[PDB]
This record gives structure tokens, C-alpha cells and sequence, in this order.
């Protein structure tokens, strides 16, 4: 942690494990608080969102890690963290945070800040090019609609695959967002 | 008598077609009146898609209620998941202004507004309710009485949790969807950490499986060590990790289990009388057949 | 400008009031000590030792008791509350109910004709007594009958009745014959009473900690809050002094305090403030569960230690090295096992930064305190208002933490806001100073 | 006379020792109260919290709490000041507030904030935008160009060591007995505490009181206390004081 | 993170970081303070330790995890730790 030497081993090996104060830009920390509606500054780092989590017993993710990560403004650690896909979205630290803090919206705001970095697993993107599609995030298949002509259902659900007129529609919102472009070229080989 | 535009999202449809139509026939019986809602598309699934962008997961939200508003009927849903999107949206936008206005300028461009007129209820919701069909209503609507079944319930997340975002009271020692499967005359089991995150959930189930399966692992454990005969849904995502991670457990780590997964409203149905052929129990991953010979 | 009364009014017989009541008397005035229990003592009677001296809470209150009663210049209305108040600082016009005490002092039983004497203390009448109602001293956790004291060192010993729980067989007149100390069929009594000025000491309760469903309070049976700790580790309390499982009787070799319970909480369910003091009976509780039964291991779910006060860190210091587990990370949730009623506590260790799940036989919830039922009513009888955190209000928060906006009242101990047992007696001999000034002077101008 | 009533308070503990904080060596490195006389309006300046290398305003203040206290080496104290931890939220809010964009570093070890009303500042300090680092400060280097300071530290929450750049230094420092109170209390036969402080009749139901008759104990000399609680003390003295006056006889 | 499953790359990726009460041993805490001569148990992690280490701004090595290890008896985590050795003993932690 000496200085840069321009030898990656060397670099990854001594990198430099000191928080300085050039670390920190507020600005991603107020478009976490912009972006996830909650008062994320106010954590006091109690524990009990990590203590609530089925994710940490089994992994090294740690919400009050991202918590203090966002409340220091330490970005290119909290969004380049592989450890932010791990989160399930139950809401037990939210429903049990004394602070009135919702984690898991920093969480989403997170990740939303990482697509917008090209830093996304790859479902994310297929899902998205399932739903530009056909509209359904898990589309029907051949064998469904022969069991659904077995149950005495229509083969088609009274869905945008029912009524493809609307599926456009939804295209536009995604085209609004350039969310489709984005899935394009970040699912490039 | 009440009636109510049907959702539907992709993973009932898609793969397990025998909830909709329980769900359809059952909720026919009792008074309610289940009917299509106009080329609704998936809800912006909270975890698939909420994670990379908020606002498009607003608007297709905002575009799902405001297809039932048009229809001018409030939205009935048979997934947690779904309730998260279409009602959280439908409380967030009623509320907040500003965001609200950028959901109705993204939405103009389809000629298609929202305004927020109706409400939104889980089938659960409505089957305990006392002014919609109650769960005496449910206790006379059933045929078959089902008992002799050993019967365990997940509850799931996004349906209750969090507190201050729901209304169903306690997510920590619910009993009331307990009271449900007690109307059909199976017997409820009580399972260690019983309101513990299925694993599903924010893509995990895509993006890293194994952590997934874990989770869902420890809680069949626990369910196999309550001595549960069949597991009980009111999520297809809950459904889904469960059968098909049975499969995939049996799989990638050497864990045997058995147990069938239903979703509530295909024991609705088997409890009034509706054979397992018309319920589609042949497209689970693991066969109810014990389950079906144990209670019929 | 407008003359006052030399008479005094304490209403609360806690330590504080105690203590007021006792300057006052010493000052030389006539003074009311109005206590809503049948005994004086309070919370500080239901300790058992106290931090961070290690001595024993009765044995030191036992004295400070013992005035009371005697003082000539200190009238001790026990089993009394207070109907209506109106006046103002000159002349206060207090009209108190005298509950229904069902036994009669020898003074009273004088007063009324006979030669026989009330209640010489003997307890015959509770030998035979057949209800068994729960004992609110001990909380819920010991039997007591329809006549009873609270404990056998209470100041007034004259064994009240609980005509609510009472079925009038009379055994007891029997078992009390030749005194006639006790009457069935006595009632409320109304006085009425002018005093210069008043003193409010009413304390405080329990947070009701049934809700925060996380923590199994009133849902798993070895779960139990600060005070059933205190009364079951007492010798005097419905066991031997020895801590033994609610669920099966067995002693536990393992017990978990959860701190700040209910405590700093800002989602509208507990408090948002800190009760200044559940740290150190914690450490005190681990202390005694360390030195009372061997090899029991003490395990603190912490937020913030907080030993500020005098000889606070040291007992800290000394909790540490007894051999006490400090984990840093408040109680996510807890969970118990069907087949031993265990508990798993299921928290962070934020320091080593790693999920924690431990197992206790016994898990002790360090609740937030709370202003006493029917303070607020009382605190408006007197028109005092309240604090932002629905404390009773001070004059000024710096210069005048005893007195109120209104003249001639005076508060005095955790009324005001939690403290510590010689905090609470520093507040209450200012507040009677206080109250003096005018009385001996003799005059306000207003 | 014929009672007596003790109140000699406190002075600062020599923070000049515990050479790892540049108290003495480092000229932007101050105590509590020198803190407060120059934010102070009535001070040497205009109420401007300024450096004292160059006179320039600071933006970027650190806070050593705990500075001299909980100190089990022999050369700090080994017990809480109690009013440490608020007053340095005091002083946070009053840089933040005083001089704008000013960021507040406070390095605390167990933030004590116990008292009514006082856990709601101690919110409203952290919503004001100040830092709460949860590490005791290793050591202080110094910049010999700008004489600004290297606050080297651990944040344990987080788990990484810390190197903060600050303007100005505040300690924190522990409190003491005044010069001379020792010999004082002496004088009118009052045993020390072992802390240092003047001994009571009874540590729980005579917090007042002492040993010897007719004296009386009121304020931080007897240990420290915020001002509320020493006033509480004061009145308590006060009045028993004034019981053995006014009855005029003390019965044997 | 559920069981033991003996697949040894899902074993060590689902490895249980849950502390457990059986995960602590006074032996070794006891033979630390009957070997090191010093009052270990007594560590209230103010993190100073660490804040004075030269190794720990270009490393993993955490003096306090280890005395926090120590205080809870965690072998088999302290000893198997390759962080162990790259304490210069330069005594600026018990300085
Ligand atoms: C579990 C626990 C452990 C503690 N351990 C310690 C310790 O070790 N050391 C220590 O110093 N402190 C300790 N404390 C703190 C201590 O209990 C308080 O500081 C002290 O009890 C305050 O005295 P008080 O008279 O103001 O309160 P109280 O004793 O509650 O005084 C109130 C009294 O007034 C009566 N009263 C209330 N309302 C009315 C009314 N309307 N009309 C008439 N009478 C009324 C009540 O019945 C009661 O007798 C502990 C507290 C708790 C909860
Ligand atoms: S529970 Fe809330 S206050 Fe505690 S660490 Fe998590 S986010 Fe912070
Ligand atoms: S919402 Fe995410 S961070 Fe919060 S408890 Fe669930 S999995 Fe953990
Ligand atoms: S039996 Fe009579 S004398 Fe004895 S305690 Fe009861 S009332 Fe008093
Ligand atoms: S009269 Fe009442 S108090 Fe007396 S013995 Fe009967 S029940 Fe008990
Ligand atoms: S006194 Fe201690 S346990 Fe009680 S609220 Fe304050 S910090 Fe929490
Ligand atoms: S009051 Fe705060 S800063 Fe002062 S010694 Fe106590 S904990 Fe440290
Ligand atoms: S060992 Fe390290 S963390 Fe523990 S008290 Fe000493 S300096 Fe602080
Ligand atoms: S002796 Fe030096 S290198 Fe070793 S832990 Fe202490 S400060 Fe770090």
C-alpha cells in the first residue's frame, strides 16, 4: 500500500485497506437517498438487518456492510461487490430496522446505480428480452398449452400473448428507458 | 357475489395452469366472480426486473392497474410476488406526486393514463375476509373433508412484509393462512423459523442457484422434520423454487424429498370435490400421488 | 401578597417520595404522604441489590422506611389516591379517596369505639384466607391471598383486602377475633385536605413489551423482562432466590440479556429515548447470575454500554473480567425449540462482523421504562403538562429541573424522567427544598 | 458558620501527556474548552472558529471522544466523564451549523447519550449530516506544509483501518478536581472517593452527604454531571443543609 | 450453509458463518492468557490496535479480530489463519 507499482498482483496483493476522506463522493450517496425513498444516512450500525437475513449465514453477503458503505458515499466498492446479487428482496430488515430504514431499497437502489454501469447478471437481461418480447418475464411453451386445452382452459391465458396489440405498448416503455439497448449490448459475447 | 378482474401474471399460466383454474372454479363456487382482465403482461417482477430499473417497473405496474381501471374493477391476485409489484405501485403512485406525473408522461405515449381508482387483494386476502367470502363460507363450501393430512404452510414475503408497507398484522407468527388450510379440514403443522424467505426471491434463484437452493434447503429440512405431507402456497415463485428445487436439490447436492407442493388453491379445490386430472397435478416436478392416496 | 399553608402534600411513596416526605417532616413541616399501594416502598422494594455498590436494596430502605412511620410531622396515607385538586399556590384544596383498606389500625379501631386494637401484624388472617390471587409485588409469579401484605417488610403492615377478589366468607373475622381489625363492609372515604404546596413523585412502570413479536415475551415461556428477573433472583421472592426455568424448574446454565428492548426505537412501537439505566442492572443481573450459580455463563446482546455515573465503568470493568460475553449487535429475532424450551437468539456480532445464533436456557429483556397508569390524569389534576417524550415537564430544563410552570407543584424522581437511585434522591431533597421556600417564608407574591 | 457546602467543581485532566494526540506539540490540536471560548461570540475572536496555524476558517473538524477516559494505563482516568460524549454532538452541530459545508468527524467508542431529551440530539446530530467513526483514535501525525492533521484510527463497524484528514482536532478530555480541592477537602475532613472525588455518607440514599457532620457535597466535585444534575444536587445540599437551621438544635 | 452436503466446492462456499456457542472452547483462551502473560479477556475492541498497525493498511491482517477471537476461544479460526504472521511485533498495538 506503499504507492502504485504497475504490477496487478502486486497491486491487488497491496492494495491500499485505508478509508480516506477522497473516498467518499456525496453524490452517490444522495442518489441513493433520491432513488430509494429511505432515510439510509440514519443507520447506527444496530446489526439487526444483518442478524435478520437468510443470505448472511450462508455467504459473505452483509446488508449493514452496504448500509455503512452507502453512508460513507464508498461507490466502486458497494456497486463492484458480487455480493449485492445475493440479496432475496424479503424485507425482514426493513420489518425490523429501529431506525425506519428499508435495506433492502438501498439494495435496489444499488443495483439499479450498477446497470447503469454495465455491472448486471446475465437473467436480468434475459429476462428483459423475454419481456420486450412477449410481455411475460416466464412465457408459455408448447406442452402448457396442451395441458391447458386438457384442463378445459383457452391454450392461450387472456394475456399480451392473447392480445399481441398490447405487447407493442410495453415496448415503448422499455424503449423510453433505453432498457432494451442497454440488455442488447451488455449480452454481446 | 362480488366480482373482481383476475391478473394472472406468468408463472400460474405459464406453468402450472391448474391454479388458474381452481382458482377460477373454487372462487366461482363461493361467492366471487373471477374474470380476465384485458392483455394484462407480466407485473414487473419485483426481484427480475425491479433491481436494474425502478421506473420502467413503475410503468408496467401502472399500465397493469390502470388496464383494470379502464375495465373500472379492482384488481384479485393469486401471487405474493404480483402483489408486491401491482399493489406497492398502486399505493406508492396514489400517494406521491411527482412520480406519479412521470409515470403518466411515460404513459402517455400509449394514449393511457393513470388516476387510481381501485384496489388491489391477494385471493387469500378475500377468502378470509368477513364481508367477502369468510372462512366459515370456505368451511361449507367443502365436499371431500381432506382431513387425515398433515399439512404445512409458507407463508412467503412479499405478501405481509414489511409491516409498515402491508396490513395483515403480525409477520412473525401469522396463523391466520393457518386457519385456511384448518377450514379444509387438514390438519396445520408448526416448523421451526416457519416465516423464513423461501429463496427465491430479487433474482437469487436466477443469478447464483446454489445459495437459493440452500435456503430452500434448510427449509425442507425443517418441514420434513415437522412431519409435513405436503407444502402449501400462496406464490408461484414460492411453488416454483420449491418443486422444481426438490428436483434440483435431489440433483446438485444427494437430498431426497417427496413432499408435494401446492399452491392454496388446488387443495381448495381437491377439498370441494375437484379430481387431481382437472387440477393438473401430472405438471409438478414432484408427485402428489402420497398426498392424494393419504387424504383420498 | 397571599398567605400559605404550612402543610406539605408527597404524592407518591416511592423513594423519591419517601425522601421528600422525610426532608420536608425534618424541615419542620406538616406533611400528607399519599401512596396508591398499601405499602410505601416502591420499585427500589423490589430490588435486590443495587449497582454498582452490590448492596442489598432493602436492608438500606428499611431504615428510610421505618421514619416514615414514625416522623409525628408525616401523616402516611397508604391505599389512597387523589379524587380532585383545585386551588392554587396559597391555599391547594386536595379532596383524596381513602380506598376501601378492609382492616383498621389500632389508631382507627380507637377512633371507632373499640378497645380492641387493629392488626397488630399477626398474618392469622391469611393462613386461612381460601382465594389465591396472583401478587402484583412479585408481578403475576407468586400466590397471595384476598387479605395480604405485599411483603413481610412493608411499612404500613396492617394486611389490606382485595374486596374486588374478596368472597366474604369471613373466615378471617374469625381468625381476627377479639381485635375486630377487620370490616367487610367498609367503603371509600372521602377527606379533604389544604395544603400549601405539592410534590409529585408517581414514577414509573414497565414498557409493555407483549408487542415487538420478535422477542417471544408472552409467546415462549423462558422469555421474562427485567423485574421477574429481579424478583426471581431475590431471596425474599416466590422461589429460594434460586433462578430456575419458568418452563420446567431446571436451573439454567445459560441466560441471554437483550439490551436497549423496546428502547431508542424510532419506528413508533417502543421508545425513542434511552432509559438511562438498563445497562447497569443488566451487568448487575449478569453479576449475580455469575456468582449465584456455577458455571453459568453470561451472554449481552449490546448497543452502546452505557456506564456514565459514579463507580459505573468500574463495575463494568468488573463484569468484563467475572468472565460476562459482550456481544455488540441488538436481537434480530428469537427463536425456540419445540422439545426443550431453549431459545435461540439470532443477532449480528457487528464487531468480528458475523452472523450470531445463540442458545440460552433463559433470555432476560432489558424493557424501557414508562410513565406509572393514571400519571397523565393525575399530572392534570395538578396542571402539570408533559415532555415531548410524555415525561411530566420541568420549569426549565437547566436552572429549574424540580419545579413546573404552575406554583407550589414540584416533581421529583423518574416521574420526570428515568434515573438512578441517587439521582432520583438528589431530585426529591430538591424538590422539597423547593416546596419549603414558600412555607417557610410564609407568603408568595403573584 | 454552622454548615458548610462543597462545591469546587473540575478542571480539565493534562491532555499534554498521552504524547499520541499532539495536544501541546501540534498547534491545531485543542481541548473542549478551548473549543468553546473560540466558537464562543464573547471570545478572542468574533465568534469564528479559526485555526490557530493560520487564522484560516477549518472545514473539516475531528472529535477524539473518550480522550484521557476509560483509561486503565495509569496515565488517563479510569472512569466516564459523562458529559463528553454530548457536548462534543454540542460541538458538531455548532461547526455545522456556524460555518457552511463544514463536515464533522466525531471518533467515538460508545456514544453516552442518556439523559432526557438527550438520545433525540444525539439523532438530530447524525441527521445533520455529522460522521460517526466507532474507533478510538490510535495516533495524530501532522502535515509540515499545511498544518493540518492524520487522524489514524480503526472503524471497527466497516472493519478497515482509517487515515482522516482534518483542519482542526478537538479532545475530548476527561475531568478532574480543581487545583487545590484535595487539600480543601482536607481541611473540613472529608474523605477522597477512588476516583479522586469527595466520598459520600452513602454512595445510594445520601448522595449529599458525608461522613463528617454539617458538610455537605454539591456539584461536579463530587463527581462529574451535567447541569441539570448538579443543580439537582445543589438544592439537595441546600436543603439538608438547612434542616439542622432551621430546627435549630441537632439532638444527640 | 444448510448441512453437510460432501461436495467439497459447495461445502466451502456454503460454509455456516453463523458463530455458534459450540464454536468456543475456553481451553484456548486460557492457554493464551497462561502463555502471552497478558489480560486478554479484557479487550472492549476500541479498535486502537489496529489503527496503529503497520500491516494492516496493505493486508487482511486485523489485530483486533484476533483478540476478539480470543475472547470468544475461536481455534481453528485464529490458528489457521495465513494473517498470522505478518505481525512485525513492532509493540505499537500495546504501546
Ligand atoms: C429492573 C430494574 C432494576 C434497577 N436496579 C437498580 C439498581 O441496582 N440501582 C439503582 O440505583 N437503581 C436501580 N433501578 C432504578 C430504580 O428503580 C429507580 O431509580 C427508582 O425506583 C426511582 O424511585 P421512584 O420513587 O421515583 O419510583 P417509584 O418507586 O416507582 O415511585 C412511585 C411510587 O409512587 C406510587 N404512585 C404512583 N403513581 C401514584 C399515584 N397516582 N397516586 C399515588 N401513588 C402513586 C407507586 O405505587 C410507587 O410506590 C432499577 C430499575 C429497574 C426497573
Ligand atoms: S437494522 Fe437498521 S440501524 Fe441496524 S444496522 Fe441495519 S440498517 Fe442500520
Ligand atoms: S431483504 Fe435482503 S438484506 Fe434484507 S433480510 Fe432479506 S435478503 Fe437480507
Ligand atoms: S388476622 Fe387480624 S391482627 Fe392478624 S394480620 Fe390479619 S387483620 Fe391483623
Ligand atoms: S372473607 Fe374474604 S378475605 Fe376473609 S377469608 Fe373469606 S375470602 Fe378471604
Ligand atoms: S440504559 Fe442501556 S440498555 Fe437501557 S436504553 Fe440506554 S443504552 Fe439501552
Ligand atoms: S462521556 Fe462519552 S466521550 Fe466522555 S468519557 Fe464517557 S463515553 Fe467517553
Ligand atoms: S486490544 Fe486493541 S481493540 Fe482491544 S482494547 Fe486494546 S487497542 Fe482496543
Ligand atoms: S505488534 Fe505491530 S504489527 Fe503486530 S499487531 Fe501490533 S501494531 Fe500490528
Amino acid at each position: 500500500a506503499a504507492k502504485s507499482y504497475n504490477i496487478p498482483e502486486l497491486d491487488k496483493k497491496l492494495a491500499d485497506r485505508r478509508y480516506h476522506l477522497s473516498d467518499t463522493n456525496p453524490e452517490f450517496t444522495q442518489k441513493i437517498l433520491k432513488t430509494s425513498r429511505t432515510i439510509a444516512n440514519m443507520c447506527y450500525q444496530c446489526g439487526t438487518c444483518t442478524g435478520s437475513c437468510p443470505s448472511a449465514p450462508r455467504s459473505s453477503y452483509r446488508i449493514r456492510l452496504f448500509m455503512r458503505r452507502c453512508v460513507l458515499g464508498l461507490e466502486n466498492e458497494a456497486l463492484t461487490d458480487p455480493d449485492l446479487w445475493l440479496c432475496t428482496t424479503c424485507y425482514s430488515c426493513t420489518d425490523r430496522c429501529p431506525r425506519d430504514i428499508a435495506p433492502t431499497d438501498v439494495i435496489m437502489a444499488m443495483r439499479n446505480l450498477a446497470f447503469k454501469r454495465d455491472i448486471v447478471p446475465k437473467n436480468f437481461l434475459q429476462t428483459v428480452q423475454l419481456i420486450y418480447n412477449s410481455g411475460h418475464g416466464v412465457p408459455n411453451n408448447d406442452v402448457n398449452r396442451a395441458a391447458r386445452t386438457k384442463l378445459g382452459l383457452p391454450a392461450d391465458p387472456p394475456t399480451t400473448h392473447s392480445y399481441p396489440e398490447f405487447v407493442k405498448g410495453i415496448q415503448k416503455i422499455i424503449d423510453h428507458y433505453e432498457l432494451k439497448e442497454n440488455a442488447d449490448r451488455i449480452l454481446k459475447g | 357475489m362480488h366480482e373482481y378482474a383476475f391478473f394472472l401474471g406468468c408463472i400460474a399460466p405459464n406453468r402450472y395452469p391448474g391454479c388458474e383454474a381452481s382458482a377460477i372454479k373454487t372462487s366461482e363456487k363461493v361467492g366471487i366472480k373471477l374474470l380476465p382482465l384485458k392483455g394484462a403482461s407480466c407485473c414487473p417482477a419485483p426481484g427480475a426486473f425491479g433491481s436494474i430499473d425502478l421506473n420502467v417497473w413503475y410503468a408496467m405496474a401502472a399500465r397493469n392497474l390502470v388496464l383494470a381501471e379502464e375495465m373500472k374493477k379492482d384488481i384479485a391476485l393469486i401471487c405474493n410476488g404480483c402483489y408486491k409489484s401491482i399493489w406497492e405501485v398502486n399505493h406508492i403512485l396514489k400517494h406521491n406526486d411527482e412520480l406519479r406525473d412521470n409515470v403518466n408522461e411515460v404513459l402517455a405515449e400509449i394514449d393511457m393514463q393513470f388516476k387510481g381508482t381501485i384496489d388491489v387483494w391477494h385471493l387469500a386476502e378475500l377468502y378470509y375476509d368477513d364481508k367477502v367470502c369468510g372462512v366459515q363460507k370456505i368451511k361449507d363450501s367443502v365436499t371431500t373433508p381432506l382431513s387425515g393430512a398433515k399439512v404445512a404452510a409458507h407463508y412467503g414475503c412479499h405478501l405481509m412484509k414489511p409491516k409498515k408497507e402491508r396490513h395483515f398484522g403480525d409477520t412473525e407468527n401469522p396463523m391466520w393462512f393457518e386457519e385456511l388450510i384448518g377450514a379444509l379440514g387438514a390438519e396445520p403443522i408448526q416448523y421451526r423459523n416457519k416465516m423464513q424467505c423461501c429463496g427465491a426471491g430479487g433474482g437469487v434463484r436466477g443469478y447464483d442457484i446454489v445459495h437459493a437452493l440452500d435456503i430452500t434447503n434448510e427449509k425442507l429440512i425443517n418441514i420434513q422434520e415437522a412431519g409435513a405431507d405436503a407444502i402449501t402456497e400462496l406464490c408461484p415463485f414460492c411453488q416454483l423454487q420449491f418443486d422444481r428445487g426438490q428436483i434440483e436439490i435431489k440433483e446438485k447436492f444427494g437430498d431426497v424429498y417427496n413432499i408435494p407442493v401446492l399452491h392454496y388453491n388446488e387443495l381448495l379445490g381437491l377439498a370441494q370435490g375437484m379430481s387431481p386430472q382437472d387440477l393438473a397435478l401430472d405438471l409438478h416436478a414432484i408427485d402428489c400421488t402420497p398426498f392424494l392416496q393419504k387424504v383420498l | 401578597s397571599v398567605p400559605v399553608e404550612k402543610t406539605a402534600m408527597v404524592v407518591g411513596g416511592g423513594v423519591a417520595g419517601m425522601q421528600a416526605a422525610l426532608d420536608l417532616a425534618s424541615a419542620g413541616i406538616k406533611t400528607y404522604l399519599i401512596e396508591r399501594t398499601p405499602t410505601i416502598g416502591g420499585r427500589m422494594s423490589q430490588l435486590d441489590k443495587t449497582f454498582p455498590t452490590l448492596d442489598c436494596s432493602q436492608c438500606i430502605l428499611t431504615p428510610k422506611m421505618v421514619d416514615v412511620g414514625r416522623h409525628p410531622n408525616i401523616e402516611m396515607m397508604t391505599y389512597t389516591e387523589v379524587e380532585k385538586v383545585e386551588g392554587y399556590i396559597g391555599n391547594f384544596d386536595v379532596t383524596l379517596r381513602k380506598k376501601a383498606r378492609g382492616v383498621l389500625t389500632p389508631t382507627e379501631a380507637t377512633a371507632k369505639g373499640i378497645v380492641g386494637g387493629g392488626c397488630n401484624g399477626c398474618g392469622d388472617c391469611s393462613a386461612v384466607c381460601p382465594v389465591i390471587k396472583p401478587n402484583p409485588f412479585e408481578m403475576g409469579m407468586a400466590p397471595r391471598k384476598a387479605i395480604y401484605i405485599y411483603h413481610a417488610q412493608v411499612m404500613p403492615l396492617i394486611y389490606t383486602v382485595d374486596f374486588d377478589s374478596c368472597v366474604k366468607c369471613g373466615l378471617c373475622v374469625e381468625a381476627c377475633g377479639d381485635k375486630k381489625a377487620i370490616d367487610l363492609e367498609m367503603q371509600d372515604e372521602f377527606i379533604t385536605v389544604k395544603v400549601g404546596t405539592a410534590v409529585l413523585a408517581t414514577g414509573y412502570e414497565l414498557f409493555p413489551i407483549e408487542n415487538k413479536r420478535e422477542w417471544g415475551y408472552k409467546q415462549f415461556d423462558n422469555v421474562i423482562n427485567a423485574l421477574e428477573f429481579e424478583r426471581l433472583i431475590c431471596a425474599s421472592g416466590p422461589t429460594g432466590g434460586h433462578l430456575v426455568r419458568p418452563s420446567d424448574g431446571k436451573t439454567p446454565m445459560k441466560v441471554g440479556f437483550v439490551l436497549c428492548a423496546g428502547s431508542r426505537d424510532n419506528t413508533g412501537i417502543g421508545k425513542p429515548y434511552c432509559s438511562r439505566f438498563c445497562c447497569m442492572y443488566s451487568l448487575k443481573h449478569a453479576h449475580q447470575i455469575m456468582e449465584k450459580i456455577p458455571g453459568a455463563v453470561a451472554y449481552l446482546f449490546y448497543m452502546d454500554i452505557r456506564s456514565f455515573g459514579k463507580m459505573y465503568e468500574e463495575f463494568y470493568y468488573r463484569i468484563q473480567h467475572e468472565g460476562a460475553k459482550f456481544i455488540r449487535g441488538r436481537v434480530a429475532n428469537v427463536l425456540e425449540d419445540k422439545e426443550t424450551k431453549n431459545l435461540h437468539v439470532f443477532t449480528e456480532d457487528t464487531l468480528l462482523g458475523r452472523p450470531v445464533d445463540v442458545e440460552v436456557d433463559l433470555l432476560v429483556l432489558a424493557a424501557a421504562v414508562q410513565p406509572n397508569e393514571g400519571a397523565n390524569e393525575l399530572r392534570k389534576k395538578f396542571g402539570v403538562s408533559a415532555s415531548q417524550d410524555g415525561w411530566m415537564l420541568e420549569a426549565h430544563p437547566k436552572l429549574n429541573p424540580c419545579g413546573t410552570t404552575t406554583a407550589g407543584v414540584f416533581l421529583a424522581g423518574v416521574c420526570q424522567g428515568p434515573k438512578d437511585i441517587p439521582d432520583t434522591v438528589a431530585q426529591a431533597e430538591g424538590a422539597a427544598s423547593a416546596a419549603s421556600i414558600p412555607i417557610h417564608m410564609g407568603e408568595v407574591e403573584l
